[PDB]
Order: C-alpha cells, then structure tokens, then sequence
C-alpha cells in the first residue's frame, strides 16, 4: 500500500511510510488484547529486517549501483529513524485526542523532534530528485 | 522510552495542581496578615485621645 | 496633629516630604507633584494606600519600611531600577502596585519579576495577578529542582534525537533481563565511587566500572577516563550537541554527564556496569526510562563525613557543608518515599557498605 | 458479639473440622496467604538505620494514592487530578465509614434513607443506625441462581427510592451490558442516588485489579458523586496492617476543598495520625515491575487455589455421585460465596463433619485445599445425601 | 490548624533563623532523638518476618493493649484487683477522648457537665466537646503564674453543681498539693463528681511515668471512678504510627463490663480494627524490661534537658535585664511551657530575628540547646527592649 509515482519516487516527506492500513486507521483507544497497529506488522513484516541484513553485509559499499538501488538503499537506511519519528508522531496525534493535559515541557521536545523529522524528509526528497537528475 | 517520560511529566500536573494549591495557602493568609495588623491600630487611637 | 488619619496634597509643588514621621496617615495621595524622594514616609507604618503618580521619584527603598503598605501608585515617574522590586517584596501586605508610564515599565522582565518576587501581590499595574501566572514567573526566573532537572533531561533527549542514531548495544532484546546496570548515588566522593571500584575488583567476572564525564580538568588522584572523563567544557557541551548526552549534574559550576557510548562499550561485551551517581543526575535519570538498579549510598554520620571531607585536603571550606546538606537531603528523601530506591547502604564505613553490597548482589543473582 | 460460631468451631474436638467460611485468603496450611515478596520486603525494610519520627501525612502515600485512584477509577482516568475523586489516609478500616457518617450528620443529615443488598443489612446498619439512618433492603443476591442476578437488580432499579445512601456489596455477578449499565445510571441520576462503595479485596475478586472495579471507572467517567472505602493489605499478604483509605468521588472541584476544610478538623479531633510502615511492601510490589509480576503469578496461584480448585472439587463431587453439578460455586465471584445449602445442611456439616460455616451457607473458597480435598468433597456429598433428601 | 511555625521556619532564608517548637523528641541539634533502645527495637522486630499476619480484632493484638493496660494501670499499684478498671485501644492523639467523652455523655444522662482546664482545653477539651457536651471552664493558666494554678481550679470546684465530671488534663504544672488533694476530694464527695485525667506525655510531663501520675497514683489508691486519657504516639512518641490507649475506672465489675462493651462498639464504629505496626512497636518497648527501663531513663534525661533549657532561658532573660518575671518558665512542667511574650516581641522576632513562636509561646524546650540559647536569649532581650520600649 506504500505509494510512489509512475517510476518509484517518494511522494511524501511527512508520512511516506503510511501504508493503506495506517491511512485507514485513525486515533482511538485500542481493544483489550488486540495488538497495536505496529506490533502485528513488526511480528509479520520483513521491512525493517532488510535494513538489518544489509547492515550485516556492509550496507553502504556493495556492487550493483543504480538509480532504483540508490532510492531503495536511502529509503531503507533512513526508514529506522523515520519510523521512530512516525511512531512518536502518531503518539502526538493520539495525545491530540487524549485531552489528558500534559505539561508544556512535552510540547517543545515534540516540536524539536518533528522539526528534525521534517528536515530529514525534505532533504531525502531533494536527494531523490538529485539522483534522478544524475541518472 | 518517552511513554514513561510522558507519564512522569503527567505527575508534573501535581505541580500544575500545586499551582492553585499553594495559592489557597496564601490567598487566605495574605489577607489575614493584613487583617491581623489592623488589630493594633484603633486600640491606641482613642486611648491616646 | 497626632489624630491625622489621612493626608492629601495632590497637584502641589512638594519637592521632598518631611516632618510626617509617625503620623497615622492611612491614605496619602500626592499625585501630580514634584516629589523626588520618599524621605519622611518610611516611618508612616499606618500608610496602606500610597499615591505618588505623575512625580519625579526614582529610588523606592523606604516605602518597604511601610510594613502595612498595601497599595502603591507611582505611575509616570523616573523609576528605572529593579532593586525596589526586591525591596517592596518584603511587604507582607502589598496587594496592589501601579508603575505604568515609567521607564522601568518598558522591560517586561520588571513585569514578571514583580510577579515572581511579589507572590503576595493581588494586583500589578491595574491587572489581577493570576494563579498559574505567578508560578509561570517562577519557572521564568529560578530553575525549579524537579523542573530544571526535567528541562535538562528534555534538552538532552532533544539533542540526542536530533542526530542519526543506531541500535544501541546497551539495549538488549530481553525486556525483563536487559543489560545489567548498577547506579550508586550519594554525596561528593563519599566512597561510593570507591565502593563501585571495589565491586569491580571482587566481581571482576560480573561488573565493570563506568566512568562519568565532566567539564573539569583532571583533579589529582583521579584517573582520566576511569573516574571522570576529564574533557573541556566546550567538548562537554559539543558532545551533547552531537547527540551523545542523556544527563548532567553540576558541581562547582562544572557539569558532569554520561555519554551513551560508555554504556555501549561495556554492554558490547556482556559484563555489567557500575557508576556513581548524584542528585541532579538521579533526577534526570528517573525522568528517563532507563533501568539500572538504583542505589543511594549515604553516610548518615554527618559529622564524620564533614571531618572526612575537611581532612581530604582537595576541598575548600565551603565544599563540605554542601555535601553534608546533600547527605541530609538524601536521608530525608529516601526515608519519606516508600518504594523509591531499590537499595540504600550506609557509607560511614566502606567495609560494612561493601559487605551489604556483596550480599545484595549475591541475593540478586542467587550466587 | 455473635462470635460464638467460629468460637465453638475452635472448641470443636472433631479433628476433621474445617471452617471453610472465614473470608480471608488462605494458604493450604491454614495460614493467611503470604507471598515470598512479602518476606523479602520485610527483609529490606529491616535495614532502615534512621527514622523520620514525625506525623505521617493524612492524604496518603504518593505511590499508594496513585495506585488507589487508578484501581478505583481507571488506568486512563481523568477524574484523578482535578479533585473529582478523593483519597484520604484514614485510621484502620472503619475510619472511612465514621468520617463519612460525621460528614452526613453535619451536612447530609437531611436524608436518612439507605438502599443496600440484603447481605449488607446488619453490616452497614450497625454504623448507620448508630447515627439514626434508616436502612432498606433488597436481595439482589439470588437464592436460586446462587449468585448475584442482574434481573432483580433491574427490578431494584424500580425498588430504590430517590436520593438515598446506596451501599454496594457484591454486585460483580450482577453483570449488566453496557447499554443496560447506561440505563442503570439513567435511573440512578433520575433518582439522585448517592452511592457508597467499599473495595477491600481488589485483585482477587475476579483475578484482575482492573476488572474488579472496571464498573467503578466507568461510573466516575460519567461524573458520578460517591464515597468509597478501599483496602489492599488483605489480598496482598500483609493482612494484619489494617490501614485503609477513604475514597471520595464528585464533580465540583472547589467543593472537595471546602469539605476538606472540615475534614481536617475532623481528623485532628479523631486520631491525628495513622501509620503507613506496612504499606512499604504494598508499594514494593505495586511499583516495581518484577515484584508486581511475581506477586501477580502468586495471585494466579491463588486463583487456581479457589476457582480451579472449585472446578476440581465439583468434578470430584460428580465422581462421588453428588446430584447436580455445582457450577454456581465457580460462578460466584471472589473468594467468598453462598453455597445455597439450607439450614438443615449447614447443620449437618457443623455437627457430623464440623465443617463450620454461617447459617447462610456462605463459605470462603480460599479455605479449600488439596490436602484433604477428598474429605471436603465427601463431607459436602454426604451432606447432600442426608439433608437434601 | 495553622502550622505556620515550622513551615515559615523552613521557608525562611535568614541564616540565624531558629525554631523552638519541633513537634517531636529532640537531641541537642534538632534531630528526631530516640532512646538507645529504639535501634535495638527495630532489630528485634525484624526477627519475625514469616508471620501469617493475623488480624487485630476489635480488641486488637491484646499483647499491645494489655501491656499498655498495665502501663496506665501502674505496674506498682493494686487497682487491678478491684476489677473495676479496664482499657481500650485508641489511635492517634484523640481516640481516648473519642471513647471516654462519648461514653460519659451517652450513659451519664444526668451529667452533661464538666469543668475543665482552659489551657489544655486546646488539646483535651476540644476533643471532649467534640462528643456533644456542655463544659464549664477554669482558666487556671494564670497571668502571674503563666502555668496551671490550682487556686482558680479549686475555686471553680466549690461552685460545681451536684453530679458533674472533673478534668485534670496534661496540666502537670498543677502538682496539686496534698491539702488541695483533700479539698478536691471533700468537694467531690459532697456532689458525686467524676474525676477525669489526660496524660498524653507519660514520661514527658515530668520525666517518669510515676511522677507524671503522682496525683494519679493517689487517685488510684483512693479507688474512684475516673478515666485516664493517653496517647502513646506522644508519650513513647510514635507520631508517625500514631497509636495509644484509653483507661476506664468504675466502682463495679458489671459497670466495667458495660463500659467495655460500649467502648468495643465505639471502636468498631471509629476504626473497627486498630493498626498493628504502632501497636507492635509500642509492645516491643513496653514488654522488654531492659528497653522499658532504659527508655524511662533516657526520657527522664530528655525531660531534664528540657528543664535545663527552661532554667537557662529564665536565667538569661533575667540576667540581660529583660523586664517581667521569668520563674514562670520553670513553674511550667513538661516539654510544653509558655514564655509570656507579647505580640510585638513575637512579631519583631519573626521579622528581624526569624524566631517563630506564638504569643502564648508554648515552645518545646527540648528544641533549644545549650549551643544556640545564648543568641536566642539575646534576640529575645532585643525584641523586648525594642518593642516594649
């Protein structure tokens, strides 16, 4: 359910990792024992495991360089940090509906986190366009 | 990680609860201390007179 | 005129006020005058309502001698200094204050500083000082114990996050059996660091000491990168700016913090870690999710610790009383809070402390 | 007092006498149930060299307060902070009732109407009639289903008058649905009923601390106003401590402070300072994750000790030929429940087998053990034979 | 309750600020002093962590209650053989009155009247009148004596109506003379008056239990109907745990049984079950002869320290030339004693010297030590000369 263009280019800098399931899901309290949105995926995915297996084999210096390889390598490399960012973003969105008011000290750390995440996403999109131009 | 820190700063709402808790401690004593001093003002006025 | 309960000379040419002395002038309105000082008024104790607006008054020390002064009005004057704010703070009855149109009125630091000092004020420049506003001014000036600790830890998290990261060796997959970590907190060098070193001596196959960092150059007797990471203040600040700090604590205007890589290096092998900790660092640690075994090491004999620090030599005169006060504070905090620390051991004798630590470790791991 | 039942049980020379009815949670050795974490925490507490010898706080211990509020109002509760609930570190266990009675006779003296379950008649009536409050009964316990049936509670919804002091006993089995619950509160709010709760055994009533008072969390989420009593030293293992907590619930924020302005004078004129040393074990489990977990599997062992042993005893009764599968025994929540045995069967137990129990056939299932489980099943079985027919 | 003294002392920033009324038992430095037996007491409580934690009944763990019974009865007298005397577990600083005043009001229907001391009314009679009572007052804390004075006491005794109750509270300042004992007895006999006593600081009112109870020993030898209010949270000093007892005397065994039954009912109402931690902590020091004797010796030493502080304050105030009599401080007994200060001296101390104490100035002299008392007396002398001059 992850969407790209007609060639495989990233189309988002805020939530590009949201699949169809994340998009159809909203912010509500979870069921009694049903796992969260990420738990079942992590138990049943091979997404974050490709990052680990590439790390086992020297992630950044291997033969077979190309545009698609560059795009996928960058996506998989930044996926860990940006997925942590997305988890804390969905935590913030749930807090938006919690109303269980927290101290404003929690707001500034979240602001810094989302600022860094947005900068990372925008630079990743620019670097996508940059390798496309290179090829 | 931050869920724990989210809950710890939820307990900082006790400080936010302490905001008015110690206002009460002072709002009815910042008036009595002013009122307590008025007890020594009118007793010597007519006494001197 | 001893019976003079009120006096009013507004709009006159009063240069300086004299002669009044101890008159029971409860209300004094002297606006639109040429008043320059506050002389003569200081003993007007019965003066609760003072009006000196549209005047030429600058210094206000002496109106604070009006132990009953409740309302002060000095709008449109030549007041510029903030010392009178501390002076009028000593008024337990000052409830209304007016300082508009003044040059002092231009620096909102005056505004929130009046709000902070004068918690007894109910009104400042014709507004009512609010409930949350006074402690907002509190959190604008002084750094709160738990709240400055919170801000330091949040800034640590912000700077550590803002850089690329990696799966840490200190984070083990086993949730209920993670990397074994130990924290021994207490006053300044009460042997708790020596206790940790002794633990690494006997339990060499179990533990390995973790050295805290510092902004301070190497003091004599302390091994570099073994007791403290004696780096400069600039490197200390930078390696938070580079995303490697999670905590700090300040001693003698020198900050001491923990780099994550210190835990990563020891956890990279599998042997446990032991680090001596301190109050501000403990606050920053408890605000975090980190899971060591919290241990407070305190010598209850405050006089013995006092003499020990005085005879240690490397400390000046004032460095002993601070540590004694910290000892007492730790004792009170741990004796008042149930289920607070995982363990607390005496530091009056290193031998009994180490015996207690050894039996605690043996009952922990079932050795 | 009428302590003579257990007293003559103690005087009973019958070796196989078994008072299976004293409500406190047991080990199978006849001791009140203790856990290893209790002895451990007693061991670490023994290392305290110095003392803070001043009066203990009256609001309660911070971790203890947080635990009490989250158990009685929810892990995700909002009424905890803005004084829509209450927690007061009272003396003993009946101190909450007496403070509430003082508040009633001071402010709510205009109402002398009390609506309760029949099992709470004498219990709460002692305290209420000590100040003149009239008590009215409805038996929401079922003498046929041998549990608390929701149906006569939906009838009691019409039975209850307006604006009474509702004392709640064992409503766990009165399992309404969520819409039925909403109808229940719509009836209550239309009658201005002010309820009074008491949860001294949270954790062992249903096996989960949340499920015991989950209906209470949903009560306070609607803005209800009610008092409550709570104790946790019982189901934990340290029974003898006996220091409870008064729990308030309301909507207005400043009114609780106004009530506390008088409660302070009350508490000063009544005791002044209750103890909290025993509560250190309580927090030692309820705060740390490893001890919380270990004591939770200890609780699950206790769960197997009553309700799983309930099932095994029932299977043994079926094997012995006891008519009817005593499923209501397993269906009764908590460690205590009526058997439905008549007077002439309780008397058979007490005389022939000297298995003592109150006249209402309400035994305590934590007293059931696997040591002489054959004897217990045989005693119940022969009671059924010789007294049912 | 405005506990302004300690809180303002803690929140003050003056380096030479000094508090003279620490709420608990003091060293020469301001620490929560304990007898050397408490360090052993904690160790000899921890030898039994494998307890099953059996409840405390309405009577409680009668080891503690009985030990305190022989305490307040006197381990030296023979009032027990008269089987007219009993006692009941109380909690905190007020349960003794909560039982005794309630019983006296309820069952002495013809006697709703008491003549009390006004000075110790703040501690005794406020709880006494909390049980719905009508009280006459003798304010024997004379202006000249600045301590409890038997003169106006016996003067009010003369005008006491037939069928009243007499209160002799924590006013050991009135070490009533033998002639005053006989005059009191003669006035009581002609009117059938019921004596009442309150010593919340046994071993602290004068130093030893027997000296605190000297006139109490005389009354016990007389064999009268009297109650003995007491709070072991203040005499032994478990202010944290907060546990004590009340003692009743009557003229027959059936009356004593009625007292015991009514007080058990009042216990079931007020707290139901007494706490165990404080009870066992008190037991550990009461039952053990070594701990009990050394506690008595050390408490006598602390009381003599208090007396030394009183004498030193008096002598330094008279030496510096401070106006007014000063032997009134030594006339006062127990850790509580006035200084006879005016509002102006107190306000000057609070403002400039940051020494906090009420106008009555009933300071705990164990707080003051021989190290800072010189500066304290100099500051008081300065306050008096600058405010009263």
């Amino acid at each position: 359910g992850v969407k790209r263009d007609r060639n495989g280019k990233i189309v988002d800098t805020k939530r590009p990792l949201f699949t169809s399931f994340q998009e159809e899901q909203k912010t509500m309290p979870l069921p009694a024992n049903c796992p969260s949105i990420a738990v079942m995926d992590v138990a049943e995915n091979i997404r974050a495991k490709i990052y680990a297996v590439l790390d086992k084999l020297d992630f950044e210096n291997l033969p077979g360089l190309s545009a698609e390889d560059f795009v996928t390598l960058c996506i998989i490399h930044r996926y860990f940090d940006f997925k942590i960012g997305e988890i804390w973003n969905e935590v913030s969105e749930e807090i938006k509906l919690e109303k269980l008011r927290l101290v404003t000290t929690d707001e500034k750390s979240l602001n810094s986190i989302i600022a860094a995440t947005e900068n990372i996403g925008k630079m990743v999109a620019s670097l996508q366009s940059e390798m496309i131009e290179n090829q | 990680h931050v869920r724990h820190e989210k809950e710890v700063l939820w307990q900082n709402r006790i400080f936010r609860e302490k905001q008015f808790e110690e206002r009460r401690l002072k709002d009815f004593q910042d008036a009595l201390d002013r009122e307590a001093a008025l007890a020594k003002q009118a007793k010597i006025d007519f006494a001197e007179q | 005129c001893i019976s003079l309960t009120h006096l009013s000379l507004a709009g006159n040419k009063i240069t300086t006020i004299k002669g009044l002395g101890t008159l029971p002038i409860k209300v004094l309105s002297l606006s639109n005058n040429m008043i320059e000082t506050i002389t003569g008024l200081e003993e007007l104790k019965a003066l609760q309502n003072l009006d000196l607006s549209h005047n030429q008054i600058s210094s206000l020390q002496g109106l604070e001698n009006h132990d009953l002064l409740e309302v002060i009005n000095l709008e449109d004057n030549k007041i510029k200094e903030l010392s009178e704010i501390e002076y009028i703070e000593n008024l337990p009855i000052l409830r209304v204050l007016n300082l508009l149109r003044n040059p002092i009125q231009t620096k909102p630091e005056y505004w929130f500083f009046v709000i902070y000092m004068l918690l007894r004020l109910t009104e400042l420049d014709q507004q009512k000082i609010k409930v949350e506003e006074k402690v907002f001014a509190v959190n604008k000036y002084d750094p709160p114990p738990e709240v400055v600790a919170v801000q330091d830890h949040m800034t640590h998290v912000v700077n550590s996050m803002s850089q690329p990261q990696r799966i840490w060796d200190s984070t083990l997959p086993s949730l209920d059996a993670p990397y074994p970590m130990l924290i021994l907190t207490g006053p300044a060098a009460c042997g708790k660091r020596e206790l940790a070193h002794r633990l690494c001596r006997q339990f060499s196959t179990y533990f390995r000491y973790g050295a805290c960092h510092t902004t301070r150059p190497p003091y004599f007797g302390e091994g570099d990168r073994v007791d403290y990471h004696f780096i400069s203040q600039e490197v200390f600040d930078e390696m938070l700016n580079m995303g490697k700090f999670i905590l700090t604590f300040n001693y003698g205007n020198h900050n001491y913090g923990l780099n994550r890589d210190t835990i990563e290096g020891i956890a990279r092998d599998g042997l446990a870690s032991c680090i001596h900790m301190e109050l501000e660092g403990v606050r920053s640690l408890k605000y975090s999710y980190f899971e060591p075994r919290y241990i407070l090491v305190v010598p209850m004999d405050k006089e013995k610790y006092e003499g020990y620090l005085r005879r240690k030599g490397l400390f000046s005169r004032a460095e002993i009383e601070i540590a004694v006060s910290r000892v007492d504070l730790y004792v009170k905090v741990n004796q008042k809070y149930p289920g607070y620390f995982d363990a607390v051991i005496n530091a009056d004798d290193m031998d009994i402390a180490y015996q207690k630590l050894s039996e605690l470790i043996r009952e922990y791991l079932g050795l | 007092l009428e302590g003579s039942l257990l007293k003559i049980y103690r005087q009973d020379g019958y070796p196989s006498k078994l008072f299976l009815a004293y409500k406190v949670c047991m080990t199978e050795e006849g001791h009140p149930w203790v856990s290893l974490v209790v002895h451990k925490t007693r061991l670490q507490i023994a290392e305290d060299p110095s003392l803070d010898y001043e009066y203990l706080p009256l609001v309660g211990l911070k971790s203890f307060i947080q635990s009490s509020l989250e158990l009685l109002f929810g892990k995700h509760s909002e009424a905890i902070a803005e004084k829509r609930v209450g927690g007061v570190h009272i003396v003993g266990e009946s101190g909450a009732f007496q403070l509430g009675a003082q508040f009633l006779k001071t402010w709510r003296k205009n109402v002398k109407i009390v609506c309760i379950v029949s099992c709470q008649k004498e219990q709460c009536g002692l305290i209420f009639q000590d100040m003149g409050f009239i008590v009215y009964e409805y038996s929401i316990w079922n003498a046929s289903d041998l549990c608390s049936d929701p149906s006569m509670f939906v009838e009691v919804l019409q039975h209850i008058p307006v604006g009474s002091i509702l004392v709640i006993g064992n409503i766990t089995d009165c399992k309404f649905t969520q819409n039925q619950w909403t109808k229940l509160m719509s009836i209550i709010k239309s009658k201005q009923i002010f309820p009074f709760f008491d949860i001294p055994c949270q954790g062992l009533s249903t096996g989960d601390l949340e499920e015991d008072t989950k209906i209470l969390q949903y009560f306070v989420s609607l803005g209800l106003e009610f008092f409550c009593s709570q104790s946790l030293s019982k189901n934990f293992g340290i029974y003898d401590e006996g220091v409870g907590i008064l729990v308030v619930a309301a909507l207005s924020n400043q009114h609780l402070l106004c009530v506390l302005s008088q409660l302070m004078d009350y508490v000063q004129a009544l005791w002044g300072n209750p103890p909290a040393t025993g509560a250190r074990i309580i927090t030692s489990i309820l705060c740390n994750p490893a001890l919380f977990g270990e004591w939770k599997q200890s609780l699950k062992g206790v769960v197997e000790n009553m309700m799983l042993i309930k099932e095994k005893v029932k299977e043994k009764l079926r094997l012995l030929g006891t008519p009817g599968s005593w499923d209501h025994i397993t269906r009764q929540s908590g460690t205590h429940g009526y058997l439905g045995l008549t007077y002439q069967q309780v008397e058979f137990l007490v005389k022939k087998k000297h298995i003592y129990l109150p006249k209402t056939s309400r035994i305590n299932f934590t007293c059931i053990n696997a040591r002489n489980i054959d004897y217990i099943t045989q005693s119940i079985h022969e009671a059924v034979m010789l007294t049912e027919g």
